[PDB]
């Protein structure tokens, strides 16, 4: 039965850190992906920005250039305020997702052990029953042998 | 106590929703002003799924109606059913729809999005439990395709566990109501694949064909065409609202019919449908129902299953009926036409029975199926999209709103890989 | 003699990005051959 | 026997004060001639909190009205309840206000300061005990902001132990009724921070937003706006006047809500405010009040709590109600939105229950909260002040009265430090 513990240990040790290497694998990749870029979907401008550059088009096309300079000044100003915001929102969302993904790996580890503690509990239960019976029977015979001896010594 | 929140987007959604709320209000015996004038106690057992109660004996639907232009909404108000809905659940913009997917998604959709979400927060967090949400929209338009998908992403972010069932109308292949449809249909499907758990596809052509073939209507208006759609929407949730011999709600339906997360586009069909004059002569029984359901002509989506194979199929039965008679048909219809089911999944037909039928009918049955015949639907739109995209000028309407041409490539590629995936599980 | 539980290991912002707003439609001509 | 002395300053104070006594007199049951004609014994229990009794069954409020020009005083007396006040508590000057803080504080204030204190003295020392004073004034003006703060210093020196609760109206961000508010409000805060115990901030635009959003008043007038504020002043002192299952008077409020001596600016809100049509859809439940109070739209000050974090919060409930139901809502609302509360203070929501509700309503609630979001409203006036200060703007009017230029620099520095102090405790 002591040999069964070794087979228990090798099965547990191989399976435990098979999961642990895999648990790091998905965390290794997603945690160091491109963060210094705003993808295409995040670059969409506000509708208020559309009219300013639409009205700036006609100011240029009508050959009214003095007034076109003012709107270009306000257009670039209104981009900088809006560019900073979507950088913050993407960085806020990007930070959350890795936190959200990371917390899922450890929950599976918590459930991973529950499958292994109880399996050892059943193994420990069968461990105790057989040796106790073997010691119970042999001790009685050892007691019985001395009981017959007690008639003489 | 498995509450469902209902959302209607655009012109197509409101007209479907308006007809839909008549059907259930009749089923539960509810007056249009909101009072129960009903005929039995069993209608009040689990009415909480769809209606909220206002002190005074009035029942208010868990509905939010969404539009970009106020024209559609006022048709609901001026209509017969214009008092039932809560006033605060009408949220509308003051800009044209544009009939444009990009403009609705990015330009006007953002402004309405935060206003919409808080209304849902009022409805979503008002009930003890919440099984899922329900959205009705069309894919060819601009508001339902553009703003409808935007809301579907946010709802997934906030309520990941809940079932986001959607009923969608796909652009027709022969004659269609909008020119820019291949651009609107392609971009919407990319969003729908990764977001919604379940999608039901409905085509207007089959409804014209079904009414003209079976119901023998000479002049089918949208009133009767939407009536066929509303029967499917009520039939799916009938297990929640009434007792029965064997229950099966949405999450049972999603578990059984969906073998992989991406293959979840469904076709629907309803039986019995019989001519208004021929109904007297018809001996409607359990075996008769199955003949109509699996018949290719009763499919509400124009995708002939005989050109593909079935992966999973589900049938819902309503009314007092034999469980033995129901079970035998699932054997026979699966065994008689073995060329139309996948071999590596035995028992492809799911079944369920509900106690209480809809009004007028002693027994009725509903069919939901997933098949590789859907490759037909997406092949048509991709070819038309490719035909138009070869001349990038129409894209200028979408570029002036901010959409980049790469997003067309991303959407088409994701749709293409879905088609190839259906092909390879056919073997 | 007895089984043993093995302890597994647990796996538990700068705004300098490169993107910019998309390409707009512009009014200036691009045909110097027939313009210059 | 916890008497309170009431002081009103300027145009804003008298008109808010005049409506305030219409609310209380109807609540207690006092005919506008000053006589008791009530319906319950509980109303005569603790009328001594606010009233004195002249021999004959005539009750006189403990009210003192302060102004520099008697224009608004005479508009009050022509009103229905103007006869109630004692004629000798009307203290006024004979010179224009000037809408100038330095003019109110130094030139006309010193002349009136001599007489006003003795009128305060008669009412402060005619009662068996005195818990604190009650001030109503606006900060954008020159009479309420200037002379109101000067009396605040004298009251603190003479009566240090007593609670000097003040109610203030903050200048609005979009449209504001005075050019020189940045000078007036910046100086006024310097006096309010060091002398007052409790300060409540009300913004006029939020009052407009609530009236148009919730009550659907097509034309809200200053009678309706002042009506909303009266409920909060009525609500806070209700624990003194009527029995309750869990009492919480002014001094309990300050100890629990105020963690540090300088952070005591508060925001308020009142529920239920019912739309004139939405009622038939609204069932009054204990949860229904809780949703309205913590809703950001209901807040009476136009600084968004979501942009900051809460330090303390308090909810007052009125009527006969379950004590379990109130206590549960505090735990649920705290745990559901943990992102807006500070970690190093658990159980951030204080609660109380009072037995007698306002007339017509079987249940009502009041909210008082403290948050870092007040950093928004100080930065606004600091930004406006510096621009008018960088070039010498209207300053020459204040310097001529005798105010030194170093008083502004002390005023801005102290105001700036309170902005940093909110920032530091956010971590
Ligand atoms: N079946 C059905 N289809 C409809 C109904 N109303 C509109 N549609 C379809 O919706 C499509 C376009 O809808 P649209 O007006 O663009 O709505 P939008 O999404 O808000 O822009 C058209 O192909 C119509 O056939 C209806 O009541 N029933
Ligand atoms: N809520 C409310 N605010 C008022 C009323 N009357 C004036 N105000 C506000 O009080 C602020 C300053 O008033 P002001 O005339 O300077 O009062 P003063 O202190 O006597 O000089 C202005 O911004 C007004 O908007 C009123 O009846 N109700």
């Amino acid at each position: 039965w002591n040999q069964k513990v070794t087979d228990f240990n090798r099965t547990q040790s191989s399976s435990a850190r098979r999961l642990e290497r895999t648990q790091l694998t998905r965390l290794q990749d997603n945690d160091s992906r491109p963060i210094d870029e705003l993808p295409s979907s995040y670059l969409k401008p506000s509708p208020a920005l559309l009219d300013l550059r639409e009205r700036e088009r006609h100011l240029v096309l009508t050959k009214r250039y003095d007034e076109a300079t003012a709107l270009h000044k306000e257009g670039n100003k209104m981009e900088k305020i809006e560019e900073l915001e979507k950088k913050r929102i993407f960085l806020q969302t990007q930070k959350r997702q890795r936190q959200q993904l990371l917390a899922a790996q450890d929950r599976d580890v918590a459930g991973f052990k529950e499958r292994w503690m109880r399996s050892a509990d059943k193994l420990n239960q069968t461990m105790d029953a057989e040796v106790a019976q073997q010691q119970k029977i042999v001790d009685n015979i050892r007691k019985k042998l001395e009981d017959a001896k007690k008639e003489a010594l | 106590v498995r509450e469902i929140v209902h959302i209607q987007a655009g012109q197509c959604g409101n007209q479907i929703g308006a007809k839909f709320w008549e059907v259930i209000s009749d089923e539960h015996g509810i007056d249009p002003t909101g009072s129960y004038h009903g005929d039995s106690d069993l209608q009040l057992e689990r009415i909480n799924v769809y209606y909220n109660e206002a002190t005074g004996g009035k029942y208010v639907p868990r509905a939010i109606l969404v539009d970009l232009e106020p024209g559609t909404m006022d048709s609901v108000r001026a209509g017969q059913f214009g008092q039932l809905f809560r006033p605060d659940n009408f949220v509308f913009g003051q800009s044209g729809a544009g009939n444009n997917w990009a403009k609705g998604y990015y330009t006007e959709g953002q402004e309405l999005c935060e206003s919409i979400l808080d209304v849902i927060r009022k409805e979503a967090e008002s009930c003890d439990c919440l099984q899922g949400f329900q959205l009705v929209h069309s894919l060819g338009g601009g508001t339902g395709a553009g703003l409808g998908t935007l809301l579907l992403n946010k709802l997934r972010e906030e309520y990941p566990d809940r079932i986001l069932s959607t009923y969608s109308i796909v652009p027709s292949p022969k004659v269609s109501d909008t020119v820019v449809e291949p651009y609107n249909c392609t971009l919407s499907v990319h969003q729908l694949v990764e977001s919604a758990d379940e999608v039901f596809c409905i085509d207007n052509e089959a409804l014209y064909d079904i009414c003209f073939r079976t119901l023998k209507l000479t002049t089918p208006t949208y009133g009767d065409l939407n009536h066929l759609v509303s029967m499917v929407m009520s039939g799916t949730t009938c297990a929640l609202r009434f007792p029965g011999q064997l229950n099966s709600d949405l999450r049972k339906l999603a578990v059984n019919l969906v073998p992989f997360p991406r293959l979840h586009f469904f076709i629907v069909g309803f039986a019995p449908l019989t001519s208004r004059g021929s109904q007297q002569y018809r001996a409607l029984t359990v075996p008769e129902l199955t003949s109509q359901l699996f018949d290719n002509k009763n499919m509400m989506a124009a995708c002939d299953p005989r050109r593909g194979v079935y992966l999973t199929a589900s049938a819902h039965f309503r009314g007092r009926m034999s469980s033995k008679e129901v079970d035998e048909q699932m054997l026979n219809i699966q065994a008689r036409n073995t060329s139309y089911f996948v071999e590596w999944i035995p028992s492809n037909v799911k079944s369920a029975i509900c106690d209480i039928p809809p009004r007028g009918l002693k027994m009725a049955a509903t069919f939901i199926g997933n098949t590789t015949a859907f490759r037909e639907l997406f092949t048509r739109v991709d070819s038309q999209f490719q035909k138009m995209y070869a001349r990038r000028a129409f894209i200028h309407w979408y570029v002036n709103e901010g959409l980049e041409t790469v997003e067309f490539d991303e959407a088409r590629s994701n749709m293409t890989d879905l088609i190839q995936e259906y092909e390879m599980y056919e073997t | 003699l007895r089984p043993r539980v093995e302890v597994p290991m647990s796996t538990s912002n700068p705004n300098t990005v490169r993107g910019t707003f998309p390409k707009p439609n512009r009014p200036a001509a691009q045909n110097p051959t027939a313009e210059y």
